[PDB]
């Protein structure tokens, strides 16, 4: 079985969006 | 061929620059490079 | 099988602002 509790992501879940490397 | 100003048509890249060797940091996923000003600045050659 | 996990979320779409590392790592985001 499972629960469903609730929590908070605070600052996650972000990928490259494109190919293109970038410095400063 | 380097050092010389070339007509380049890397990956469908269009136009005219200097190349040469770079000591970038590529990652494995990276292909084009750009600025701030979002100019294609560094390319990866894709058969080197 | 066998003889702390499951964080699901969905995406919307967002601005984003993050900052690149002298590497291109991704050190830092800020939502918008
Ligand atoms: C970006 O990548 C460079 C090359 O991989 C890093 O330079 C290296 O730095 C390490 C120590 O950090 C040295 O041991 C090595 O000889 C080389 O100089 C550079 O640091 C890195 N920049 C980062 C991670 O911000
Ligand atoms: C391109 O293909 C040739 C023939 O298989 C191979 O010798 C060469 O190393 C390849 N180049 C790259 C960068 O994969």
């Amino acid at each position: 079985t499972t629960t469903q509790s609730y929590t908070n992501s605070f600052t996650r879940g972000v990928y490259y969006p494109d190919k293109v490397f970038r410095s400063s | 061929v380097k050092n010389k100003c070339v007509n380049f048509n890397f990956n469908g890249l269009t136009g005219t620059g200097v190349l040469t060797k770079s000591n970038k940091k590529f990652l494995p996923f990276q292909q084009f490079g750009r600025d701030i000003v979002d100019t294609t600045d560094a390319v990866r050659d894709p058969q080197t | 099988l066998n003889r702390a996990d499951y964080y699901v979320g969905y995406l919307q779409p967002r601005t984003f602002l993050l900052k690149y590392n002298e590497n291109g790592t991704i050190t830092d985001a800020v939502d918008c």
